[PDB]
């Protein structure tokens, strides 16, 4: 599914963050 | 032409070999990348227009197994939809396994895969800090002139739900109009001055009201007031840049405003720092993925 605009909503941070070791 | 498929399966292959397995790709096969995704960003705008759900990067700047890793613990396409912000060849070993593979999915997955230019982008920065090197050591020096013509037509800056505003660099005092940015025609090379060149190579600054001078001896430095203005003028939450190395990652500026992501850890070999994945669902809800050295 395309996600590419031709040419309401507030951002929000969550809390959890995920940390992978390599 | 161009077996998309056979690239790609040669890039991935060499997913938990010894670091520093190389991928010799044939000069047609590269050149091929570099046409066709030429087109493909031309045909685009040089401000995209994004929605969610989408994964954000930072610097990769070679360390290409450190890509494989984001794309193995993010989700290789098109499993999750990608924004990168720049920056992706130079001061790594890797620049050309690096650059080859995100432009072999640019061109597998235009709608769901994207790129922007960094400062790195750019063949008089390029030319000294490795690329060209690269270049000139595993093919030749028309193979390098043929990846500035293709990264001058890069899309500069993009918009995420009319919410989110990412460029690799930051701000500019130019910036006045979303409209200064689709003006710019490409392709083109990076000035050493105006709006082009700031939003790829300014810098967010505490000690800073307002506009600075930059430490790099380009562009300018600009302050949380600045951030501020500017995304109440255009109905902006978040600001999502890179351009600057950071301890975990990612870091907040101007009460969570702007944020500075980097994806490339143990950054020259010479860092300890982390590299950072920022995923954006429906909801615009932001969430850190890290990677630790
Ligand atoms: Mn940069
Ligand atoms: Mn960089």
């Amino acid at each position: 599914s395309s996600i590419l605009k031709p040419p309401s909503r507030r951002v929000s941070f969550a809390d959890t963050i995920k940390v992978f070791q390599t | 032409s161009l077996n998309l498929d056979s690239i790609i399966g040669r890039l991935l292959e060499v997913q938990g070999s010894r670091p520093g397995k190389n991928v010799q790709l044939t000069e047609n096969e590269i050149r091929g990348l570099c046409l066709k995704s030429r087109e493909i960003f031309l045909s685009q705008p040089i401000l995209l227009e994004l929605e969610a759900p989408l994964k954000i990067c930072g610097d990769i700047h070679g360390q290409y197994y450190d890509l494989l890793r984001l794309f193995e613990y993010g989700g290789f396409p098109p499993e999750s939809n990608y924004l990168f912000l720049g920056d992706y060849v130079d001061r790594g070993k890797q620049s050309l396994e690096t650059i080859c593979l995100l432009l072999a999915y640019k061109i597998k997955y235009p709608e769901n895969f994207f790129l922007l230019r960094g400062n790195h982008e750019c063949a008089s920065i390029n030319r000294i800090y490795g690329f060209y090197d690269e270049c000139k050591r595993r093919y030749n020096i028309k193979l390098w002139k043929t990846f500035t013509d293709c990264f001058n037509c890069l899309p500069i800056a993009a918009i995420v739900d009319e919410k989110i505003f990412c460029c690799h660099g930051g701000l500019s005092p130019d910036l006045q109009s979303m409209e200064q940015i689709r003006r710019i025609m490409r392709p083109t090379d990076v000035p050493d001055q105006g709006l082009l060149c700031d939003l790829l190579w300014s810098d967010p600054d505490k000690d800073v009201q307002g506009w600075g001078e930059n430490d790099r001896g380009v562009s300018f430095t600009f302050g949380a007031e600045v951030v501020a203005k500017f995304l109440h003028k255009h109905d902006l939450d978040l600001i999502c840049r890179a351009h600057q190395v950071v301890e975990d990652g990612y870091e907040f500026f101007a009460k969570r405003q702007l944020v500075t992501l980097f994806s490339a850890p143990n950054y020259c070999g010479e860092f300890d720092n982390a590299g950072a994945m920022m995923s954006v669902d429906e909801t615009l809800m932001c969430s850190f993925q890290i990677l630790k050295p």
